[PDB]
């Protein structure tokens, strides 16, 4: 398929891998009773193992000669062949959360700079203010862009200290 | 002072006289997206275009849907009409969309330049004598002129009332479309068919029992 | 704020000030305050007349034709339910008749609207300029050639009240035809005969409970 | 002022009284700016004159039995020889486009540099009907009203052909035969239902 890979659902090595893991679990099972606590736990593990291998095949992943899933990172190849969920979609999932955390922290830091004693507002968190800013961060991408266009996102070069040069 | 949530503190930026001049101002801005006055002016235009586009689209899903059930028309489901139309069509969907982007892009571009410089499209000689009627009105997002053939915007007494009706039906239409999308995945049927099912047995056919919305239950 | 001298839909009830008896049939009924805004109430005043006047014609056009058929009077259209007149075949197709209907109504309705927008501005015959309506006519009450018998020269206020009372009752009747026809499945006069046959056991409570 | 398009309505201020064909009809105020009105005044007359020739040509072709206005140019796509009053014409599609483009460009180019002359006269008025100032006023009104009627008539040909797929004279005869059976309502397209 892509880069010589093949769908895991059609991969011989992938299928053989599932048998090896289930065989290992089954070997430990036969040293216990039918419905003892250890036996139930082992059976639960085997169910998750079977579900995991079905899910990855159902997801249409690609397996190499190793018979293990490989991920596609190029946006063009991902959207071309329906691998957007491996790296492309999770890319924009992380950035939203990462920007959320960073934007919320920046809002709080600016908020307390106006207080009389900013340092004491950092070791001892102002929880009522932090919760207020935590919820308003859901719209950070909109607020972040508008700050950039209005020119209030960055400090002036003349207001930043620098070493002799 | 009507508000979306009585007893709550209206955001300060929504209480200014400029903000209260906006139709449908019920003080709803919990995330503070409109704090910057320049941003709120831009988001108001976005709502109007979303409102008007949603109303036209919903009317195109709902009215054909009811008439189809009544037997006066035969129109496929809104989520199938795209495939049905392209078959007995003079062009493939690639060519059809490319033209759509040129025409929409050109028209949208003129609207864009009016947001940046209101009344700037009435530049003498810019259009083939038609620029005079493209100046818009004193209110951004309400062009008027050739876009108001019946002149319903010339009655000062009814002006505020008309704008409120548009935003109210527009907001309702926007939610309706979000319901069409969610109800297609949830139930796998048409909008009017979903309504028929609910009315038959309201207490057993709803989102609480569709087996999707509440996975824990 | 409405005075207590005027008739009231609910005696001893406070009523809106803006319903001060100027309009005919002003009994102060507006629990939802729809007509509070004078501009809107100006529109609703004409809408009531238009919906009422058509309703009076429609109800008359649904009972009299059926009444004649029972009496035995014979005409080609006899014995056709009011909701089956559309299916009936006439000298011309329904579509062609509909097209003519809108073209004819477009002229008269826009003529009527022009007067409402600017009263007295549509009182002249476009072709035979000699013809003209009286200049004192108000919106909704053209007069002139529309009042050939001069009834409007008498107690006009009473006549306006009589018109709106009959009109309001007629509008309710037509809603009865749709509700009754959709439920009973028979013509209106048939429902009346059934009720008179056994008034006590033929109420809507009896009829609808049986169905479900 | 020629008249009033909507009796009981006011005339727009920006429309001059002496402008020929002035019925005070400008609901959209497209001619409010004097610069825009000057261009549109010329364009209405130019459209009217072209429409009047177009309508006359469309009716003449079908009355004389040589076809209808719609299928006259089919010989080019189908493959054939042009005809005019039944006599063969040697030119082909490529030759016609080249000569038409050159001739129209030269004639229209000359008018373009004039600056917006709608009533040139002189060489274009050999019989001198409009030489007298007083007489010209009414002739201009007659020209535009016939021109406006021709513009509407041609729109009727195109719209009617799309619905019925027939020529203008064919449709007129059909309507006369069965007035209540053949009309826009009965063509199955103009009125969505029925
Ligand atoms: C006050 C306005 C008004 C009202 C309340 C009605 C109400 C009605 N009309 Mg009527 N019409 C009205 C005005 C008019 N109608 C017509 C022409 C017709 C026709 C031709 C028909 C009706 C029929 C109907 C019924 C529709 C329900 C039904 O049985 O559907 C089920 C429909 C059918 C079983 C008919 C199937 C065959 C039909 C040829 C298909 C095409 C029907 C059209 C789409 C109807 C369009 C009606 C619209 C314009 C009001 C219902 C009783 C129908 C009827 O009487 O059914 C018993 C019918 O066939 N109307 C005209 C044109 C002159 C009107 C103009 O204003
Ligand atoms: C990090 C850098 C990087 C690199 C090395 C590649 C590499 C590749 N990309 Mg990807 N791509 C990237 C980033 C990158 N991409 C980004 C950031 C985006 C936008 C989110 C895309 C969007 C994209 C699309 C839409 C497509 C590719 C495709 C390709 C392949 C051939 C064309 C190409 O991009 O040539 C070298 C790359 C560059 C010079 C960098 C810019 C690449 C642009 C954005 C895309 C060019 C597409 C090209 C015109 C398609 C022509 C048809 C093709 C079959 C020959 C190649 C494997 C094509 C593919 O699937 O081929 C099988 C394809 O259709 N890429
Ligand atoms: C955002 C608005 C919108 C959009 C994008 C669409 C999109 C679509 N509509 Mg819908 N529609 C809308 C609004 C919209 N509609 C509204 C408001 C109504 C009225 C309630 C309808 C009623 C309607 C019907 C009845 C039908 C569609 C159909 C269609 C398809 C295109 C048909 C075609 O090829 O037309 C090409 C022609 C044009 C774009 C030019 C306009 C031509 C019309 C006849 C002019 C009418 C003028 C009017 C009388 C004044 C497509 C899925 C058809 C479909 O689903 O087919 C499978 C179909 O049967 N629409
Ligand atoms: C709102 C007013 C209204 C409307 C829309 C209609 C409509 C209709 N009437 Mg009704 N009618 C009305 C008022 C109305 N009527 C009134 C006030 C009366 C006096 C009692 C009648 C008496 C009447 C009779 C006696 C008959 C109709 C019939 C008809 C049908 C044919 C009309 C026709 O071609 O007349 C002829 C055209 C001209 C006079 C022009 C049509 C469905 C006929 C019908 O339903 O036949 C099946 C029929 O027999 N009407
Ligand atoms: C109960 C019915 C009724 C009554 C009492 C009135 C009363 C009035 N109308 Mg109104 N009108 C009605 C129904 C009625 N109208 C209907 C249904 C229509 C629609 C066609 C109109 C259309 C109308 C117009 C266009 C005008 C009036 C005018 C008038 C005024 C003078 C005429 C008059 O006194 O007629 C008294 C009416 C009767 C005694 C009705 C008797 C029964 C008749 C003959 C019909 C029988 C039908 C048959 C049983 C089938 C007066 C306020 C005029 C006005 O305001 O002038 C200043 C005026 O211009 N009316
Ligand atoms: C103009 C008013 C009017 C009149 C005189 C009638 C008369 C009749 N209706 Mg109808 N009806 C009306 C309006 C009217 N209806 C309306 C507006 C609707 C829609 C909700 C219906 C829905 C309806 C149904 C579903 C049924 C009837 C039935 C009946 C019958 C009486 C038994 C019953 O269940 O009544 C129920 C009706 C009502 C409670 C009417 C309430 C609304 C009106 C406007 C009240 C008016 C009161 C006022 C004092 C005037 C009285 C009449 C006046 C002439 C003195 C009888 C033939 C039944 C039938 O056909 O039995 C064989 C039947 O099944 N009607
Ligand atoms: C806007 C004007 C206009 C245009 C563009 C056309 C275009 C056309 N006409 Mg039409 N026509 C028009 C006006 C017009 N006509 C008028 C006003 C009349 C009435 C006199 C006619 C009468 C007419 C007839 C009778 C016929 C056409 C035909 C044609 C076709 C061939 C023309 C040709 O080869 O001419 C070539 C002309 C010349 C070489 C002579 C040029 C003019 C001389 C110098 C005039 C001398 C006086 C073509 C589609 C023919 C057709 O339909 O074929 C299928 C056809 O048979 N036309
Ligand atoms: C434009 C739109 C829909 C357009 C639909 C169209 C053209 C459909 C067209 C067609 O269907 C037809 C006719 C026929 C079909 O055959 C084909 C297609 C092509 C499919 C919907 C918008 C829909 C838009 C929606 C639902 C937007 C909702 C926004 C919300 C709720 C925002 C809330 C807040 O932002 C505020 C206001 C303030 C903040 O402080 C707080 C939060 C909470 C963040
Ligand atoms: C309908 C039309 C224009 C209509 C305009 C309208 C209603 C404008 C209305 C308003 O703007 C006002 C005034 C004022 C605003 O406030 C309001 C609105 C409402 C906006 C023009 C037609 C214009 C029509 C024209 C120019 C037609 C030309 C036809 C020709 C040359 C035909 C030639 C041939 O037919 C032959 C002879 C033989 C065939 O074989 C070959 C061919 C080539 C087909
Ligand atoms: C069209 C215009 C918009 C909609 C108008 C709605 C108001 C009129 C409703 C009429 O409702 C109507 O429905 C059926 C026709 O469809 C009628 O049904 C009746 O007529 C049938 C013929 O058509 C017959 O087989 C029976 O007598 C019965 O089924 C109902 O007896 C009547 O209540
Ligand atoms: C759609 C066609 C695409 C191909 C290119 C089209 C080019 C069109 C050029 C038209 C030029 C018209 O020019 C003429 O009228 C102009 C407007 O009144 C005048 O200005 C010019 O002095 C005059 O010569």
């Amino acid at each position: 398929d892509i880069a010589g890979l093949t769908p895991c659902s059609e991969s011989k090595a992938y299928a053989k891998l599932e048998k090896k893991e289930l065989k290992t679990l089954e070997k430990r099972l036969k040293q216990y009773e039918a419905d003892s606590a250890p036996a139930v736990a082992l059976k639960a593990t085997m169910e998750r193992t079977k579900a995991r291998f079905a899910n990855y095949a159902k997801a249409g992943l690609l397996c190499g000669n190793d018979g293990l899933p490989h991920l596609i990172a190029d946006p063009g190849l991902a959207l071309k062949y329906g691998h957007a969920g491996e790296v492309f979609i999770p890319t924009f999932g992380f950035l939203y959360v990462a920007g959320y955390i960073g934007y919320v922290g920046r809002q709080y830091l600016i908020a307390v700079k106006g207080e009389a004693k900013p340092t004491d507002k950092e070791i001892i968190i102002d929880v009522p203010l932090a919760t207020k800013l935590a919820w308003q961060g859901a719209g950070w991408p909109l607020a972040a862009v508008q700050e950039l266009q209005r020119g209030t996102l960055l400090e002036k070069e003349e207001n930043i200290t620098v070493s002799p040069r | 002072r009507q508000s979306w949530l009585p007893g709550s503190q209206i955001p300060a930026h929504l209480d200014t006289p400029a903000a209260q001049a906006l139709a449908g101002n019920f003080g709803f801005d919990p995330l503070g997206l409109g704090k910057d006055p320049v941003a709120l002016r831009w988001y108001q235009q976005a709502e109007l275009i979303h409102c008007r586009t949603a109303m036209a689209g919903v009317a195109g899903i709902l009215i054909p849907g009811l008439l189809t059930k009544a037997g006066a028309l035969n129109v496929p489901e809104w989520y199938d009409a795209g495939k049905v139309a392209i078959e007995n069509s003079f062009a493939p969907w690639g060519s059809l969309l490319a033209v759509q982007l040129f025409l929409c892009g050109f028209v949208e571009a003129k609207r864009w330049q009016d947001i940046r410089k209101p009344g700037s499209q009435g530049e003498p000689g810019s259009f083939l004598g038609f620029e005079a009627s493209l100046k818009g009105t004193s209110e951004l997002g309400y062009p008027g002129g050739p876009f108001d053939p019946l002149g319903l915007s010339k009655e000062a007494d009814k002006w505020a009332d008309w704008k409120l009706k548009e935003v109210k039906n527009g907001r309702l239409a926007m939610l309706a479309f979000l319901g069409f999308v969610a109800q297609k995945y949830a139930t796998g049927a048409g909008p009017v068919d979903n309504l028929a099912a609910h009315l038959k047995d309201p207490w057993h056919v709803n989102y609480a029992t569709n087996g999707v919305s509440l996975p824990f239950l | 704020k409405r005075d207590a001298a005027l008739p009231s839909w609910m005696p001893g009830a406070d009523l809106p000030g803006y319903l001060n008896g100027t309009l005919p049939g002003d009994f102060g009924f507006d629990p939802l305050y729809l007509g509070q805004d004078p501009v809107k109430l100006k529109w609703y005043a004409q809408a009531e007349l238009m919906n009422a006047r058509f309703a009076m014609l429609a109800v008359a056009g649904i009972l009299v034709p059926e009444l004649l058929s029972n009496i035995g009077f014979s005409w080609p259209g006899a014995g056709v339910a009011w909701y089956d007149a559309g299916k009936f075949e006439y000298f011309a197709p329904a579509s062609s008749l509909f097209g003519v209907q809108m073209l004819l109504f477009a002229w008269v309705e826009i003529r009527r609207y022009q007067d409402f927008v600017k009263p007295g501005s549509a009182n002249q015959d476009p072709i035979f300029t000699n013809n003209k309506l009286p200049d004192g006519n108000e919106p909704g009450y053209p007069g002139g050639i529309f009042d050939p018998f001069g009834w409007s020269k008498g107690d006009i206020k009473s006549l306006k009240l009589k018109e709106i009372k009959n009109g309001r009752l007629a509008m309710l009747a037509f809603a009865g035809f749709i509700g009754q026809a959709y439920t009973t499945g028979t013509t209106p006069l048939k429902n009346l005969s059934t009720h008179l046959a056994d008034p006590w056991s033929t109420t809507v409570w009896q009829n609808d409970l049986a169905r479900l | 002022k020629a008249g009033n398009w909507l009796p009981g309505s006011d005339a727009p201020a920006w429309l001059p009284d002496d402008l020929p064909g002035n019925y005070g009809f400008d609901p959209l105020s497209l001619g409010k700016e004097p610069a825009s009105l000057k261009r549109f005044t010329e364009s209405e007359v130019i459209h009217g004159r072209w429409a009047m020739l177009g309508v006359a040509g469309s009716l003449a072709v079908e009355l004389l039995g040589y076809g209808n206005w719609y299928d006259a140019p089919l010989w080019a796509v189908n493959g054939g020889k042009a005809t005019w009053f039944g006599i063969e014409v040697p030119f082909d599609l490529n030759a016609l486009l080249a000569f038409e483009f050159v001739a129209m460009a030269a004639a229209e180019g000359q008018r373009g540099d004039a600056g917006g002359v709608v009533y040139p006269g002189g060489a274009f008025d050999p019989l001198g009907f409009a030489k007298d100032s007083s007489k010209s006023g009414e002739l201009k009104l007659k020209e535009i009203k016939n021109g406006r009627l021709a513009m509407v008539a041609f729109l009727g040909f195109v719209a009617q052909h799309a619905a019925t797929g027939k020529g203008p004279i064919a449709a007129l005869g059909e309507h006369l035969a069965n007035p209540w059976g053949a009309n826009f309502a009965t063509n199955g397209i103009s009125v969505p239902f029925f």
